[PDB]
RNA sequence: CGAUGUGUGCU
DNA sequence: CTCTGAATCTCTTCCAGCACACATCAGGACG
DNA sequence: CGTCCTTCGGAAGAGATTCAGAG
């Protein structure tokens, strides 16, 4: 079964490994975003009320007052979407929050309250969204982009190479906060270990553990393990493991029960300690002086006197030996430190470290973060603990504590956002064996290590903001608290709400501006993810790993679509199957395998997690149930391509394009090509412009429809019905009954969108495509947008191509064009230059509006009205008065330089207060009808649907159809019939009845208001009038044009039909490109398009000979047949017997230019289907077919390859680049020409080409180009004098900028000056 | 090298130009310099002719006539 | 100044000065009041913090903002940075009577001379005009010439003919490396919006034709124009400046052209037929009656200036090809027969041109190689030698290496299970056996490409060169080469790794078929690599070249 | 009658 | 010892050119 | 309205500090 609309026009399908998934909803990530953001939702996370708990409930300073949270409710905007954008506002409903105030009494700390206050308070408003996702600002859409950080957390890094040339690598634990301080680690050459926060200076950790309060003993007992010597009978044995003989040399005659195993100098093998542990001896006999090397675990003080006979942190001496002896400390602690396993570091760490205590280390840390203060006790202690314990100063939130989890191995995925001194401890120990040689530093490139932030979370993060600003406020005004008195706004300032929310949607690099030229611009506008923003790096400081992709992206991150220069591998975009984690990761399908079949299912997967398994790939033989014909087959380990066993892979690549985006999706025969020119024309589709009439391309991808779809440009069907009726404004369904509501009776009323103004000052406008009294489906298309050709995403258009030289007219990119071209007008582009007038309050008074404008032509004044404006029709030309306003004493509108237009709208804008003039008021009145009209024929026609319910009621229960009609329609409900649902229902609709009579007469005395209402300005303006204008323009030689392919190219020049080469039967090729443009730039994809492109025409060629030359349903039938067969293994799965036979006529019509063929990334089609299409074809086997001169009228020896080309427009139309200046106004600063165009501006005259004019000897040329054209008013006065004498003499005088950087030294304290 | 030429310059000017200009500036200040500029960048700078080519034959007359 | 509107667009040097005459009247103030000295104190380290602020803030740790979370900027900063008074102001210029657009190429017009929009004439050169009338007398003042040519009327394009008549231009590129990016033409009015180039400039301005604009500058006095005329002109711009290399060398189209041309086949129309003169031989072209390739008998004339720059005639009868002999009659007096006499590549036509000025002079060469020009893209449009889908032909021997290398990576395999090889044994092993597996298909495919046409002579069969499409055209060395031909039909190389080392795996598909996910992937990996090293080039070169014109 | 940012695009 | 360089430390500074378009400018706060 | 107010580099590199090493 297929869609009624696609038997209008199928697609021949290709594609030969079949699918167990379609395509999803594109536009997700920012409605589950938002959605999460603003629900009225429990348990916090995530969204609003996350930040609700915590920044609620609100209390006093212990003085008897707590303001507590309800709930949160927002009531529907002010105005609608489309006079919002037309207004100027953003689409944004009244942020109404339940907020509760309770107040204590004296000693009541439990005891009773005096008074409570509830209320619903206002606080501002932030932007609702189109269903399409986005926001607008002022008139102006801009979407939020979300940013790829890096993950919040712990990491463990080396930062090799660069560091003091030893051949020594270092090592950095480096903590990431979500929110805090940062606290990162390090350590010396000399190998000994110190902390920072925020890039502060370099100190040890261990002052900070005697700032947890922690002994040497204890700090020795926490990072080392003991070793116990002990004064004994004679030469004081050892207790020993022979695991910690390992690695060593022996360093006397090791020795055990009188017995010798290992000689002295001996080198410890494992031999001799699995022969001791079969002997399990502890104790040996140790010489004395070999126990000076070691370093005591303890300290010793002595028995007699209690005074310290040795203290930890120390070396032996066997002076000491008999110091200690002498009282006789039975017990000797010592650290095991073997140098390759552990390294002494902490010992010598503390002989670092001048403090003692933990009050010194206290001073220490209160004086570092604040160098010029004097130390205290109690500012230290709350700034330490305002350091990583405060839950106010620092938190990691969720993924932050279960990354960190994740990084120590644990079991708990929560935990809190502050430091436990288990935290640090054990990070530090992860250190010391990552120092010591265990465990594995891991890169920032690892998708794992990054996130994702979300639209919900900077908003939530801004409203964070907004709201510790108002509770500081707040606990101040609270401090302020005035009794029995004040309520839940006399605390309260949105201000900082309001401007925490307009500085962030107006003022973000994040935040920025749509591009409105392409359906598919705007999806990728929204499918954007940056590496820049708040928190995200520097440019100008990033290296090329965290440019250049790594492969976790595989299957996740597209690795074709990124903008280049000075943004390369930064603004990378999401995939096509790709998804999203709760914990801001790329969650990813995959086709689970069993044993030897292929579970049907997907399952998302980790970055992590792909490590785990053994993924195969998609053009894998299977044989009907996952039977792969082979046993060992490609796959990747952890992203480690090569062929690996059946039974070892439990996981399979979904789809054969599920590797890229949706921009490289519509991009046929990739695996041929390179990605050079592949990602430059997926960069200039990106930079499409829209064309007048649409037209689909012959080469799909079956990704079209979708994303046709998914893009907000057209009416889908939201429920299925039947057409009603059609006009090119708007369309009536009338909806089918299955889906239809039981009372409320409806049906489905939707608007186009008209000729209007783009983003990007070109025609975005709607085209109805079906016809009345037709079947349609719910989840359907219903009329084609900008550039959208029948249910389908066409942007560019096709034409006929060739490949030959001629004459340099395709030099490097030059483009041959011929004259059929420009006579078929397919390439003219409709532009909309907007322009308004303002009414600003100045001194001497006001600027008036109306047409007394003294001194002026009268051709100008005879197209304004009696208002001074001119009439709504009128072609105007260049520097035309638009709108007079006069000067107290001229500052008309006028029309700019070099644009002609066409008056199509006014818009009117005016201060509340301000009188209207006439012509104001009478368009006001226009549009008021308008509107009226508007919602007159819906209250009609709904009143159509609701006495059609009615007579559908009345079609049984009584059935008096004549006495039915005779009287009006009001009293069809109490005819004869039942007392019943029937005449319930009839009283439901007599109750819909009265709700329409007085809901329209408040819709409409609302509607006449908001109409009426002044509109609100800036003070200082009176009133503001916007200026429609209407632009044609078709194409000029040297505009910028290109394909699908990276093929860059400009027209060069309009030629004749008598220039173009034409076959045997005459027919002239279009346009002939470059063969040497083939060879080197490596695309030959586009010679693929070129045959399957040109053997698709001829069998549309033979379709609409068979079409015009008529022909039954059979010919047709047989034909149509073979022709979506076609060979190889399709999933087309058609037959021609199941058809209306007229939908054939209307098919055949959709196939008499033309065929829709489907083409896969990774699938696409081979050589021999092509020739198979050419045989099926009238057409040869190479396509070389000879050609005749439009000139010499010969034949091409060595035929060429001919064909179409599914060509594409850019927006560079050399008008807005043609741009000359003789003379015009000058800078202030420097009376010198300026920049621009829109800006009278001249050529930036740079330096590079000082230096060629160095490499001449073009003295008079240099100088009178920057000291007279630029700089001296003088020197171009006489220069002006001289032209208009035809003289050639010129004085340089003096640059005045010299003198105004002299100047400027002299401001200086500078004794600079000139001499005689 | 080639960095050290441009600092180690009689023309100060050109070296103004160059980076550091403050720490040429206060070379200078303290030096009390004074320059006859020898060279190029500074004279399209102060808007004279370079004694380059045609320029070099009319610096030549210019020394000429003094 | 005000914005629009009763705020004004301010200076942060005006908040320094008002922050410093705050503190300096409060100070005061407190000077006037007998306040005590740690408050007086601290209120002269304001001061100072304030005045040290207004002269160079930054060089501080700490900056501070007025607003917007931006550090203002000092007078320091007025002076340096890469916006600063010679970065901005002093050096780079916004010059009137300029004019930017993007250009085009024009093929028919001369070295000499060059295309240019007539609307930008009109723009460019309004008081020329105005005089020129108010001279003719046909203009009554400034106000009645300026609206008589808003007018665009038909006597002042007459006049425009007249001021541009010699009148020299010339036009800049903004990456201006070396001197010849800018040089001196003569204007030719153009309808349209686009500059119209000769082709054998581009090279020199490195310039493609993807829609790279160029702007325009006026010569006004005349002093200037005689400076243009004599040192920046074109036709004193022949060769390099940084060696003796011909600058003006033709890049792809005419000298592919020509090496469609003075190749020939040995079985065609007239083959080894007798001829005198390249008259005839064009004679028999033009009617196609004889072949364009095949070997013809004619009497050829040369003259030689041994003597004291005379030309000394002489003439013989050589076996030859026809377009030879065709340019041997655009071929100038004094020279051999010799240097045309072979397959005429493109540094063989570089060096041909290089020894005509060496030899004959300026002016000859000039216009000799203008006319190679013309009649280079008349033939190359006249013979459509196009590219096919065939033109990759690929040998059978190409799977029979791949199951070669196949087996050899098995047999390292295996011995790797035992541990035969370690892993840099097997590496090293690998990469070379799949280098000299790749090497060896691109033996199969060079001969393949090169050597393929066995036809007939008169006789049986004879072998002689390929007669394939893109084989010419890398064979022209225009575009292409061996290595990139080898990746598009054979397979394409050993890619590395991320790292620095290789992959295991090699791309072994070609371009001409279709490749998996992970070779395009990989190839990929390397291409952004790739690009991004060209855009850190530039940035490099940049600071370099930079350097480079601050060190002499 | 602007100066800063902010992204965009061509080399 | 006491200076002798050397090594090693800790603060500078800079980094291609062109065009477009858009936003924001002191605003906060109290008379 | 009007007015008054205050946390991602790689280079040298240029000293600045320490050390070793002694005499
Ligand atoms: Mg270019």
């Amino acid at each position: 079964v297929y869609s009624y609309t696609e038997k209008k026009r199928i697609r021949k399908d290709f594609g030969k490994r079949p699918q167990v998934l379609d395509v999803p909803y594109l536009l997700s990530i920012q409605l589950d975003s938002f959605q999460k953001f603003i629900e009225q939702d429990p348990e916090g996370q995530y969204g609003l009320e996350a930040a609700f708990r915590s920044v609620f409930p609100i209390q006093s300073y212990s003085g008897n007052s707590e303001l507590q949270y309800v709930s949160y409710r927002l009531g529907e905007p002010v105005f609608d979407v489309q006079e919002c954008q037309i207004r100027g506002v953003t689409y944004s409903a009244p942020l109404r929050v339940k907020l509760r105030l309770v107040i204590y009494e004296r000693e009541a700390p439990e005891g009773t309250v005096k008074d409570i206050k509830e209320q619903e308070v206002y606080m501002g408003e932030i932007p609702l969204m189109t269903d399409n996702g986005t926001f607008v600002i002022n008139g102006t859409e801009r979407v939020i982009v979300s940013q790829l950080h890096r993950s919040p957390g712990v990491f463990f890094d080396s930062d090799k190479g660069k560091t003091h040339s030893s051949g020594k690598v270092l090592y950095n634990a480096r903590i990431i906060p979500y929110r805090g301080s940062w606290l990162d680690f390090e350590f010396d050459p000399k190998d000994n270990l110190f902390v920072r926060i925020d890039r502060r200076r370099k100190l040890p950790a261990t002052i900070i553990l005697r700032a947890l309060n922690y002994t040497t003993e204890q700090i020795l007992d926490l990072f080392f393990e003991k070793v116990i010597f002990e004064i004994r009978d004679n030469k004081l044995q050892m207790e020993l493991v022979p695991e910690r003989l390992r690695g060593e040399t022996a360093s006397f005659d090791i020795e055990a029960n009188g017995k010798v195993y290992v000689e002295k100098g001996r080198r410890i093998t494992a031999r001799h300690i699995r022969q001791l542990e079969k002997d399990d001896v502890k104790l040996i006999e140790v010489p004395v002086e070999y126990i000076a090397g070691k370093v005591v675990a303890k300290d010793y003080i002595d028995e007699s006197t209690g005074e310290l006979i040795c203290a930890a942190n120390m070396e032996l001496s066997l002076d000491l030996l008999a110091k200690l002896s002498q009282s006789g400390h039975k017990r000797i602690e010592t650290l095991f430190t073997n140098d390759l396993d552990h390294g002494p570091y902490i010992s010598e760490t503390l002989r670092v470290d001048p403090t003692n205590d933990r009050l010194s280390a206290l001073v220490e840390i209160y004086r570092m973060m604040r160098p010029g203060e004097p130390p205290t006790r109690e500012a230290a202690e709350s700034l330490f603990e305002n350091l990583f314990f405060s839950e106010d100063r620092y938190d990691l939130s969720a993924v932050g504590r279960m990354k960190f989890n994740r990084s120590l191995l644990r079991e708990e995925i929560e935990g809190s956002g502050i430091l436990s001194k288990d935290d640090i401890i054990d990070v530090m120990k992860k250190l010391i064996d990552i120092r010591n040689g265990k465990g594995e530093v891991d890169d920032i490139d690892h998708l794992g290590n990054r996130r994702i932030r979300s639209v919900g979370e900077m908003a939530e993060n801004q409203f964070r903001v907004g709201l510790v600003r108002v509770e500081r406020a707040v606990k101040e005004r609270l401090s302020l608290g005035d009794l029995d008195t004040l309520m839940p706004q006399d605390m309260i300032n949105a201000k900082p709400i309001s401007a925490a929310v307009k500085e962030f949607f107006g003022s973000s690099q994040l935040s920025q501006f749509m591009d409105q030229n392409n359906p598919l611009s705007e999806i990728t506008h929204k499918r954007r993810i940056s590496a820049l923003g708040p928190g995200g790096l520097t440019r100008e400081r990033a290296g090329f790993e965290v440019r250049d992709v790594h492969p976790t992206h595989y299957g996740r991150v597209c690795p074709i679509e990124t903008p280049e220069g000075p943004n390369i591998g930064l603004i990378n975009s999401l995939s096509v199957y790709a998804q999203t984690n709760e914990y801001g990761f790329l969650e990813t399908p995959y086709r689970k395998v069993t044993d030897g079949v292929v579970t049907d299912e997907i399952h998302y997967l980790s970055a992590i997690e792909e490590g785990n398994y053994v993924i195969a790939q998609a053009n894998s033989n299977l044989d009907e149930e996952g039977h792969f014909v082979e046993d060992l087959v490609t796959c990747r380990s952890k992203g480690e391509s090569s062929l690996f066993s059946r039974d070892q892979v439990d996981y399979m690549d979904v789809s054969t394009q599920q590797v890229v985006s949706v921009g490289a999706s519509l991009i046929p025969f990739l695996e041929h090509d390179d990605a050079n020119r592949a990602l430059m024309g997926a960069n200039m589709q990106r930079q499409a412009v829209p064309t007048l009439r649409a037209d689909k391309p012959l080469v799909g991808t079956g990704m079209e429809r979708a994303v046709a779809v998914d893009s907000g440009v057209t009416a889908v069907a939201k429920r299925g019905g039947v057409v009603q009726y059609v006009d090119a404004s708007r369309i009536v369904i009338k909806v089918n009954e299955d889906e239809m509501y039981p009372g409320e009776a409806g049906i489905d009323i939707y608007n186009l969108t008209k000729y209007t103004r783009s983003n990007q000052n070109t025609c975005i406008n709607q085209m109805p495509c079906v016809s009345l009294g037709e079947p349609v489906e719910r989840g359907d298309v219903l009329a084609d947008g900008p550039s959208t050709d029948l249910g389908e995403l066409a942007l560019g258009q096709n034409m006929r191509v060739a490949f030959m030289p001629w004459n340099g007219y395709n030099f490097e990119d030059s483009i041959l064009v011929s004259e059929r071209v420009v006579q078929e007008d397919r390439f003219t582009t409709i532009h909309i230059q907007e322009l308004a007038c303002v009414s600003r309050d100045t001194k001497l008074g006001p600027e008036e509006i109306t047409a007394d404008i003294p001194n002026v032509g009268e051709a100008a004044l005879s197209k304004l009205d009696e208002s001074g404006i001119v009439y709504i029709g009128a072609e105007v030309t260049g520097g035309d008065i638009l709108v007079g306003k006069v000067t107290p004493k001229d500052s008309s509108l006028r029309v700019p330089n070099g644009v002609s237009g066409t008056v199509i709208d006014v818009q009117v804008f005016t201060r509340d207060g301000v009188e209207k003039d006439k012509r104001a008021l009478e368009i006001e009145e226009m549009q008021l009808k308008q509107a009226k009209k508007d919602l007159s024929e819906e209250l009609q026609i709904l009143e159509a649907g609701l006495f059609s319910r009615i007579r559908a009621v009345l079609v049984a229960g009584g059935v008096e159809a004549e006495k039915l009609d005779k009287l009006p329609r009001d009293r069809w409900l109490e005819l004869g019939l039942t007392d019943e649902e029937k005449q319930n229902q009839l009283e439901q609709l007599a109750e819909q009845y009265d709700e329409l009579k007085h809901e329209f007469e408040k819709k409409l005395e609302a509607k006449r208001r908001k109409i009426t209402q002044g509109d609100d300005l800036a003070p200082g303006v009176l009133k503001i009038v916007k200026v429609y204008l209407a632009v044609k323009r078709r194409i000029q030689p040297g505009d910028k044009m290109a394909g699908r392919h990276g093929n860059k190219g400009v027209i060069s020049k309009i030629n004749p039909i008598e220039d173009m080469p034409y076959d045997e039967n005459g027919t002239p090729v279009d346009i002939v490109l470059n063969p040497l443009g083939v060879p080197s730039r490596m695309n030959i994809g586009q010679i693929l398009e070129t045959h399957l492109g040109m053997a698709a025409k001829g069998i549309g060629d033979k379709i609409n000979a068979m079409l015009k030359q008529q022909q039954e349903v059979a010919k047709l039938r047989e034909f149509i047949q073979r022709a979506y067969d076609l060979g190889a293994d399709v999933r087309q799965k058609v037959d021609l017997s199941t058809f209306s036979d007229e939908e054939v006529m209307r098919l055949a019509e959709n196939l008499r230019k033309g065929m829709p063929i489907a083409t896969p990334v990774f699938d696409g089609a081979k050589e021999a289907e092509i020739k198979e299409l050419l045989k099926l074809g009238d057409l040869p086997t190479s396509g070389q077919i000879r050609l005749y001169d439009g000139r010499t009228g010969e034949q091409f020896e060595r035929p060429v390859t001919v064909g179409y080309m599914y060509m594409l427009k850019l927006n560079h139309l050399v008008d807005d680049k043609m741009h000359a200046r003789s003379t015009g106004s000058y800078s202030l600063v420097t009376q010198q020409p300026l920049g621009g165009k829109a800006q009278f501006g001249g050529q930036r005259f740079g330096e590079m080409e000082v230096w060629a004019l160095e490499a001449y000897g073009a003295a008079y040329t240099l100088q009178e180009m920057l000291t007279v054209k630029s700089d001296d008013v003088n020197g171009r006065t006489k220069m002006y004098k001289n032209i208009v004498d035809g003289n050639h003499q010129m004085e340089p005088g003096m640059p005045e900028s010299f003198n105004v950087l002299l100047k400027e030294i002299r401001s200086l304290g500078i004794n600079i000056e000139l001499e005689d | 090298g080639i960095t050290k030429a441009s600092l180690a310059t009689e023309s100060f000017i050109s070296a103004a130009s160059f980076q550091e200009t403050t720490r040429v500036l206060t070379e200078a200040a303290v030096a009390g310099k004074r320059d006859e500029l020898r060279g190029l960048k500074e004279n399209v700078i102060v808007g004279r002719l370079i004694p380059a080519g045609t320029g070099y034959a009319y610096h030549q007359d210019r020394m000429r006539r003094r | 100044v005000p914005l629009d509107g009763g705020r004004f667009a301010t200076s942060d040097l005006n908040d320094l000065y008002r922050r410093v005459i705050n503190r300096n009247n409060r100070l005061k103030r407190l000077l006037d009041l007998a306040a005590p000295d740690i408050i007086v104190r601290n209120e002269k380290r304001m001061l100072q913090e304030a005045v040290d602020a207004l002269l160079d803030n930054g060089r501080r740790g700490r900056a501070i903002t007025g607003s917007n979370k931006r550090p203002l900027k000092s007078l320091a900063d007025m002076i340096k940075g890469k916006q600063g008074r010679f970065r901005q102001n002093l050096l780079g210029k916004r010059v009137d009577y300029s004019g930017r657009s993007v250009i085009t190429v024009g093929p028919y017009l001369r070295l000499h001379q060059c295309g240019l929009p007539k609307k930008m004439a009109l723009e460019l050169f309004k008081p020329f005009i105005y005089g020129k009338l108010e001279l003719r007398g046909l203009a009554t003042t400034i106000k009645a010439a300026k609206k008589m040519v808003e007018r665009e009327e038909a006597v002042v394009w007459d006049i425009l003919d007249e001021v541009i008549r010699e009148h020299p231009v010339l036009l800049n590129r903004a990456p201006t490396l070396h001197r010849l990016g800018i040089q001196a033409f003569e204007p030719v009015l153009i309808e349209g919006k686009a500059i119209q180039l000769h082709p054998l400039v581009c090279a020199a301005y490195n310039a493609d034709f993807d829609g790279d604009q160029m702007a325009v500058h006026v010569p006004l006095t005349l002093e200037a124009q005689l400076e243009a005329r004599a040192l920046m002109m074109s036709t004193n711009n022949i060769l390099s400046p940084a060696n003796g290399e011909p600058i003006i060398v033709p890049s792809q189209d005419v000298v592919l052209g020509l090496y469609y041309m003075t190749r020939d086949c040995v079985n065609a129309k007239g083959e080894g037929m007798v001829l005198t003169g390249p008259k005839e031989a064009e004679r028999l072209y033009r009617s196609g009656l004889a072949s364009l390739h095949a070997r013809v008998k004619v009497r050829i004339t040369e003259y030689e200036k041994d003597a004291n720059g005379e030309l000394v005639a002489k003439t013989s009868l050589k076996d030859t090809t026809v377009g030879r002999a065709i340019l041997w009659m655009i071929v100038p007096k004094g020279l051999p027969y010799s240097i045309v006499n072979q397959a005429l590549g493109k540094k063989a036509i570089s060096k041909m041109l290089n020894t005509c000025y060496r030899i004959l002079g300026l002016k000859p060469t000039v216009i000799f190689a203008d006319q190679i020009m013309y009649t280079g893209f008349a033939y190359a449009a006249r013979s459509g030698a196009s590219v096919g889908i065939d033109d990759m032909v690929i040998p059978e021997k190409k799977h029979e290496i791949i199951s070669e290398a196949e087996a050899e990576v098995a047999e390292i395999q295996e011995q790797f299970q035992s541990g035969l090889v370690t892993a840099g044994e097997r590496y090293n092993k690998v990469i070379d056996i799949w280098a000299a597996a790749n090497d060896r298909v691109s033996k199969a495919m060079m001969d393949n490409l090169q050597t393929e046409t066995v036809i007939n002579r008169d006789g049986q069969e004879e072998k002689q060169v390929s007669f394939n499409s893109i084989y010419m055209m890398a064979d022209s060395g225009a575009r292409g080469s061996a290595a990139q031909i080898r990746q598009l039909a054979g397979m394409r190389g050993l890619m590395a790794k991320p790292d620095g080392s290789i992959i295991e795996t090699p791309i072994t598909a070609n371009f001409r078929e279709g490749l998996n996910v992970l070779q395009y992937f990989i190839s990929t990996h390397g291409a952004r690599k790739g690009l991004a090293d060209t855009a850190l080039k530039t940035a490099n070169s940049g600071y370099l070249t930079r350097r480079l014109v601050d060190v002499a």
